């Protein structure tokens, strides 16, 4: 399962 | 800038017997970054019927990349693999060894 | 197989300014030919091979257009490439400039939208909203005529970092829809949150008598590099950069001057080098003056 | 025994070339399973293993959805980076992220991962206790003070314990066939005479799977570990693997060496002697 990303 | 080159090698996928069927790879890792340019040469000559795996890395970052195409071999018929990369001035050939 | 054609520094220019069409291809940006859309197949300029670049400077109004190039391939069929993808040249400051205000406002939620609308007194045919640095050709819509004025309504959202930012927009009457209006007044679009907030409070306190002066001090845990103060409803909008106090907590000190009336303030904390995205409000702190 | 999932991501700018590339793939063990292209015409999570072919609509519309997401964030995270670095927007620029889990034959979690690299060298990266992260640079410490003002490793560190470990059990049993398979590795040797007092003995492992394996050479019984030319194990292009080791022998010594190999797939290691 792809998981969630955030911002740098 | 991290600019590493690549590390060739062009085999086939099973041991080369004269007049049957195999494939023919060509395996590029330990490069960056990821553009490069791969082409499998049979005697010199750019070979259509290329495809090639995603691109991925290892875990030091650099990429790795299989191209690849369906081939049968014979005595003197020649096969190379061809790679441009930043890190190239000129394209890089390496011939397939089939007797290594 | 198929050139890449790009504009720089973006395809949005100002009339007078200076834009460069580059048609890379085969590893280079060789040579090529241009093609606008209404002569698809015969190159502009009759038949001019462009040596590096096309520099449009200064741009003009016959500029404007949507564009695709082919790349020299001497050793094809056909001397040339396939065509390029698109780029539309788009030039501005030919009309007066609409306006544009957000709704409810220009601090949005993440994950939440708001409306930007452009209005003029001028009858606009197309109204292009376009955030500015992006080379994303900007959003057009039509523009609805009521009561003597043409508008359009752009929705932004769910909210992003990468719709945060400064928008203009503009108008085209309806025969030069390349011919793009002078710039609307720019508006700063904010995204708020997922950053803890900050805590608000005043000195001496949030009563204050008329003519006196007060000052609001935001505060924070996590290290932001700045903080600003938003009145509720007004446009008194300020920044102020953050000081490390004795304990590792994070403040700025927002003086108001003499207090005049007071509304209630809330405050922000934004980092460096990301100026629109924003922490969530502080809880809400009102001024009253007696 | 154990098992591990990862998914890495490539994020690619290239100013005047074309616009930004994302390119991001799943694996399982040394097995790929997804990709996403963001310069494909699908613009969808592809599967790329037979196991994964069989999950619903509503599995593919949910990756494709954070994938999408992730390609979208990435790219302006290469923005974001040209700021931090100060960097001229005219240069090309890769980012590149690291995700995944490792659990034991138990079943459960061992080691979850979560890391950024620019331009090939490390960034960021959430560390074991899954709660704090590393920062490689000053610029990288700026995105940690960002992640945790957010409470970024709280929500991944959730994300890897449960949605993660327990998809990556489903992939196990769906495709155990494939995946918990040992294919052992088929050996030989080759002899090739350098110089008349030089020799250089090659032996190989072919068709091997998973692609961990180890080739050794001893002479006389004790390990040449300098004196061998390893490669790096290179895929076979059918889901096995390839790998040789060479020894430079002393001509008319070739009896003193012997290769020793060592994979799951094998009962017990090989230790191979050449002749003529
Ligand atoms: C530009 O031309 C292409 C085809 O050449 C067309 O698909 C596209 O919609 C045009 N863009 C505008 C803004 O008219
Ligand atoms: C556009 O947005 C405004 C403000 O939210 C609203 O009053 C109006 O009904 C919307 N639609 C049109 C067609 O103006
Ligand atoms: C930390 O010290 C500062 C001194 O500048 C003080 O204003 C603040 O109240 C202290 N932290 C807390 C949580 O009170």
């Amino acid at each position: 399962r792809y998981p969630l990303t955030f911002g740098w | 800038m991290i600019q590493r080159t690549p590390k060739i090698q062009v085999y086939s996928r099973h041991p080369a017997e004269n007049g049957k069927s195999n494939f023919l790879n060509c395996y590029v890792s330990g490069f960056h970054p990821s553009d490069i340019e791969v082409d499998l040469l049979k005697n010199g000559e750019r070979i259509e019927k290329v495809e090639h795996s995603d691109l991925s890395f290892s875990k030091d970052w650099s990429f790795y990349l299989l191209y690849y195409t369906e081939f049968t071999p014979t005595e003197k018929d020649e096969y190379a693999c061809r790679v441009n990369h930043v890190t190239l001035s000129q394209p890089k050939i390496v011939k397939w060894d089939r007797d290594m | 197989d198929k050139p890449f054609l790009s504009a720089w520094p973006s395809a949005v220019v100002p009339r007078g300014g200076h834009v460069t069409l580059r048609c890379h291809y085969r590893h280079r940006f060789n040579n090529f030919m241009l093609y606008k859309e209404d002569r698809i197949h015969i190159p502009i300029f009759h038949g001019r091979i462009f040596q590096e670049s096309f520099n449009m400077s200064p741009v003009t109004t016959a500029h404007a257009g949507n564009y695709t190039c082919r790349g020299s391939h001497p050793h094809s069929p056909t001397g040339w490439s396939a065509p390029s993808n698109p780029v539309v040249i788009m030039v501005t400051g030919n009309h007066r400039k609409p306006s544009l205000l957000a709704h409810p406002g220009p601090l949005v939620k993440s994950g939440e939208r708001v409306i930007l609308q452009c209005w003029s007194d001028i009858m606009f045919e197309h109204f292009f909203l376009h955030k500015e640095g992006i080379s994303k050709d900007p959003s057009r819509l039509v523009g609805q005529i009521h009561d003597g004025v043409s508008k359009a309504n752009f929705s932004i959202g769910p909210m992003m970092l990468a719709l945060a930012g400064t928008y203009r927009c503009y108008g085209s009457v309806t025969h030069t829809p390349y011919q793009l209006s002078a710039p609307s007044d720019p508006l700063d679009i904010v995204v708020t949150g997922p950053y803890e907030k900050p805590s608000l409070s005043a000195q001496p306190g949030p009563k204050v008598q008329a003519g006196e002066s007060v000052t609001l001090s935001c505060s924070s845990r996590s290290s932001y590099d700045m903080y600003h103060l938003s009145r509720e409803g007004g446009a008194h909008e300020r920044r102020l950069p953050a000081v490390r106090k004795v304990n590792r907590t994070f403040q700025a000190d927002f003086p108001l001057g003499p207090a005049t009336h007071g509304g209630t303030y809330r405050c922000f904390g934004s980092f460096r080098h990301s100026p629109y995205e924003w922490s969530d409000p502080s809880d809400p702190l009102l001024v009253s003056v007696t | 025994g154990s098992h591990s999932m990862r998914y890495f991501s490539t994020s690619v700018s290239r100013p005047g070339r074309g616009e930004p590339r994302f390119i991001a793939v799943g694996y399982v063990d040394d097995t790929q399973f997804v990709r996403f292209d963001s310069d494909a015409a699908s613009q969808r999570m592809e599967p790329r293993a037979p196991w994964i072919e069989q999950e619903g609509p509503e599995y593919w519309d949910e990756e494709t959805g954070k994938v999408k997401a992730h390609s979208q964030t990435d790219r302006e995270n290469l923005r974001i980076a040209l700021r931090y670095y100060n960097q001229s927007e005219a240069g090309s620029h890769t980012l590149q992220m690291m995700f995944g889990c490792d659990v034991g034959s138990d079943g459960r979690f061992l080691r979850g991962y979560h890391q950024y690299a620019y331009d090939g060298k490390d960034y960021i990266a959430l560390k074991e206790d899954l709660r704090s992260w590393t920062a490689a640079d000053m610029a990288a410490q700026i995105t940690k003070r960002k992640w945790e003002a957010a409470h970024v490793a709280e929500q991944q560190r959730a994300y890897l314990e449960g949605t993660c470990v327990d998809g990556l059990r489903r992939y196990l049993e769906n495709g155990k066939e494939t995946l918990q398979r040992t294919d052992p590795p088929k050996t030989h040797m080759t002899h090739h005479p350098i110089s008349d007092h030089e020799a250089t003995l090659r032996c190989w492992a072919l068709g091997f799977y998973p692609a961990e394996i180890t080739l050794t050479w001893q002479r006389d019984g004790e390990d040449q570990t300098q004196d061998t030319e390893l490669v790096e194990t290179r895929p076979a292009g059918d889901g096995t693997f390839q790998k040789w080791a060479a020894v430079v022998v002393p001509s008319g010594e070739e009896q003193r060496y012997t290769c020793h190999v060592q994979h799951e797939g094998l009962p017990k290691p090989l230790t191979l002697r050449w002749e003529p």
